[PDB]
DNA sequence: TGGAGTACAAGTGTGAGGAAAAGTAGTTGGGACGAAAGCAGTTGAA
DNA sequence: TTCAACTGCTTTCGCATCCCAACTACTTTTCCTCACACTTGTACTCCA
């Protein structure tokens, strides 16, 4: 294999600055994740993970579930976001797991 | 006088077993390596306050913003007094306002009055020359360096009845040539970017350059860091860039290049140790304590230590420790990029027997990086030593003693709007949840009121019935739509999975629901072989999964139970993907895609090889 | 009780950057068993 | 009638200048990941 064909193949540097999230969206623009897979984040697990990170009183688990209900389109079923129109990044930061990081 | 020298140079480097032996056959450790022998030396900070007030590069011309040393004024000559300690630091807005005694630790005095002499130029260096013991007295005059001029201050009759230091000043000479000067030292003797001259200090403040000057100007050194020091009282000077040290004696016309540091290192800092023989140089890659020679006071290049860190912004300060048998020279290098010090211990005896002991490192405050570190002279085996630091990006100065024996406002400036009509309009939501939670602590409390009832055994017999026929409703679409050639929700029922009050029963009930579907188009993913991802251990069950959280959330919750119950009642309904078909459905979707791609992607798609 | 100016963000083209393991750039090392005899036609000068 | 060089012969078998290489450099082969300048409305009041 050629050297630039294998320097891409051997992982040197880790995915950084949202390089992983862009490659999710670039893949979902190539093949559509909708109408065959469920773009559904188990956000109950993610908050329970984030409760178990910093040992908080678990009422903030029940609060944050209510908080996302206040501001979310189709309350559950969090949006995995394909992109094919632009090569730009989504400045709204429409990654659903990245959204819960603000919530 | 030990043996292993070059004459030109002299090494005791980093743990490489130094290069001499006399072989003194005297049964008294018959060897005199430059490496010495003792026990350890651990250092402990004594953290205390003293006083208060594009980014990918850094300015070399800015040097310090403070100073601290014992000064003996003009009226202490005739009277009995000997030595007063001062500290003069820049202040203000752009670093433009330059402004005392020791009880047991150095602290600001009683009347604690800042003597704010005012300037109109950025402060870029604040230093005294020091003193001499051949002159017998101490200097009472200090000079500072700014962008617009060069200034000299003269400290006259420090007061003891009022703790107020009245200060006098000389003429601030502006620039005849428009070139930013760098370093002052006296032992207006200054170094401009590329050339130097000798300045004359007057006796009369009630109302310059001499006729001799020199230059070191290099067309291929690029930086703006120079430095000057007088060497060994002969009125020899030492001039620096980042590439060579030139020795110049203006008594005659005599100029010698001594250090040439272009090839693998660079000159970084140069402190003149109050010892009028020994003086310490910080190169890159090596620490040099090159002293003065008794035959010709030119340079006794003494035992130097190979320091390890590679950096572009290293400084040094040194403190002598005078013992009656020998003289120590602890050397403290510090950087502007991180938060560490690095030390080394030297010793000196009568026969120019410079030695070396070892190295250690300690840390600093987490907010900022150090930018100015100075040792208090302390008026002059359990080594004690004390000094002050100053960190960059904070205008505080603390005091430290060493004995032998993270909040950012940027996260604060992201919340907290000043909108009082929007204050409770935001704040209603924190009071809205005061309602919604108390219902949930009380409604499942009504399920706490009941304990394995037949009335709720009926409620769970009704549960699976609308899970069986709902599956039998969700199965019968996929068989007819199976010829798609190009999973589900399990939240279809919104009547139940809210008020069921047993974890071991519903775990069995779904296992009771698992056993029912022996048929095709229906498979599952087992929870107990997958529920361990939160506890990060071996969790083989759903019933012991509660038993881990049962001991876990005891203290931090009022009554601690149904909240812990409801989340365990949530997660199995949070992974509500139990609607896989049989094996047939993705396997028939494997074969369709390779037909659609060409015969070039046939050989490209082969799993399971070795 | 409509219009004149105008910053905040939704939204659209231009090249510029990043990395590696392959190859190629100048010096120095190094490759190479023979100091035999009486004798004769030509040939020295007398 | 002689001096001085040209002269073939001692045994009897078998033994016996051109090329290469070294190490460290610098470079090319390309493929992958995003930004930087432009623009219309909308928003907050602006002067009528």
């Amino acid at each position: 294999l050629p050297n630039y064909y294998v320097s891409i193949l051997e992982g040197s540097i880790s995915p950084f600055n949202g390089q992983l999230y862009n490659k999710i969206a670039l893949t979902c623009g190539m093949i559509h994740f909708k109408e065959f897979f469920n773009s559904e984040i188990s956000c109950q697990g993610l908050l329970l993970k984030l409760v178990m990170q910093c040992a908080l009183p678990p009422e903030f688990y029940f609060y944050t579930k209510q908080v996302i209900e206040f501001e979310e389109t189709d309350i559950r079923n969090l949006t995995l976001w394909e992109r094919t129109d632009e090569r730009h990044t989504g400045r709204v930061s429409n990654h659903a797991e990245l959204r819960v990081l603000s919530y | 006088l030990g043996v292993g020298v070059q004459g030109a140079s002299l090494y005791c480097p980093q743990e490489n077993y130094t290069t001499k032996k006399q072989e003194k056959p005297q049964w008294l450790r018959p060897v005199d390596d430059t490496l010495a022998e003792d026990a350890l030396d651990l250092h402990i900070v004594v953290k205390s306050l003293l006083c208060d007030t594009d980014a990918f590069f850094w300015d070399p011309t800015v040097a310090n913003r403070l100073d601290s040393q014992y000064i003996q004024t003009a009226s202490d000559l005739r009277n009995y007094r000997d030595g007063t300690e001062i500290i003069a630091y820049a202040s203000g807005k752009t670093g433009s306002v330059l402004n005392l005694t020791r009880q047991n630790t150095l602290h600001l005095n009683r009347h604690n009055n800042v003597t704010s002499i005012e300037l109109h130029s950025p402060i870029k260096s604040i230093k005294i020359p020091g003193a001499s013991e051949s002159i017998g007295r101490r200097s009472n005059l200090v000079g500072i360096i700014t962008e617009n001029s060069f200034q000299i201050f003269r400290i006259e009759s420090v007061h003891s009845r009022s703790c107020d230091v009245m200060v006098s000043s000389s003429e601030p000479l502006y620039f005849v040539e428009i070139d930013d000067l760098q370093v002052v030292d006296f032992a207006a003797i200054i170094d401009i970017k590329g050339n130097w001259s000798i300045g004359r200090i007057p006796k009369n403040f009630n109302n310059l350059i001499d006729n001799l000057h020199g230059t070191i100007f290099d067309p291929e050194e690029l930086s703006s860091w120079k430095r000057i020091e007088w060497f060994s009282h002969f009125q020899k000077i030492l001039v620096f860039d980042r590439s060579k040290m030139i020795e110049i004696d203006f008594m005659n016309n005599w100029q010698t290049e001594v250090v040439q540091a272009k090839a693998w290192s660079n000159i970084r800092d140069y402190k003149r140790i109050d010892d009028k023989n020994g003086i310490l140089l910080t190169s890159r890659e090596i620490i040099i304590v090159g002293a003065s020679e008794s035959n010709d006071p030119v340079r006794r290049i003494s035992w130097k230590h190979d320091l390890d860190p590679d950096d572009t912004t290293l400084r040094i300060t040194v403190q002598k420790v005078k013992k009656p048998d020998h003289i120590l020279l602890v050397a403290f290098v510090y950087s502007m990029r991180h938060k560490r010090i690095y030390m080394h211990v030297f010793s000196h005896r009568k026969a120019n027997l410079f030695q070396s002991l070892g190295c250690s490192t300690v840390l600093e405050i987490p907010g900022g990086t150090p930018t100015g570190i100075e040792t208090i002279l302390t008026l002059d085996f359990e080594l004690v030593v004390d000094f002050l630091v100053k960190l960059r990006n904070s205008s505080e100065v603390y005091y430290y003693a060493l004995s032998n024996t993270v909040d950012h406002p940027e996260w604060a400036s992201l919340f907290n709007n000043a909108d009082e009509r929007e204050k409770e309009s935001i704040g209603a939501l924190v009071s809205q949840i005061k309602l919604k939670e108390r219902e949930r602590i009380s409604r499942v409390q009504n399920l706490i009121e009941h304990e394995n009832s037949h009335d709720e055994d009926k409620y769970l017999q009704d549960l699976g019935y609308r899970l069986s026929i709902a599956t039998n409703e969700l199965l019968e679409s996929w068989q007819k739509t199976k010829d798609e050639s190009i999973h589900s929700k399990l939240k279809n029922l919104l009547e139940n999975s809210d008020s069921f009050a047993s974890i071991p029963e519903f775990s069995s009930l779904l296992d009771q629901f698992f056993q029912y579907y022996q048929d095709q188009d229906v498979t599952f993913i087992g929870f107990e072989k997958l529920l361990h991802l939160f506890l990060h251990e071996d969790v083989p069950g759903l019933d012991i999964f509660y038993n881990k959280l049962l001991q876990c959330w005891v203290l931090v919750s009022p009554q601690a139970e149904l909240l812990t119950k409801e989340i365990v009642k949530d997660i199995i309904w949070s992974l509500a993907r139990l609607e896989k078909p049989s094996l047939f459905e993705p396997i028939q979707n494997e074969i369709s895609r390779s037909l659609s791609g060409p015969y070039q992607d046939i050989i490209s798609s082969w799993d399971m090889d070795d």
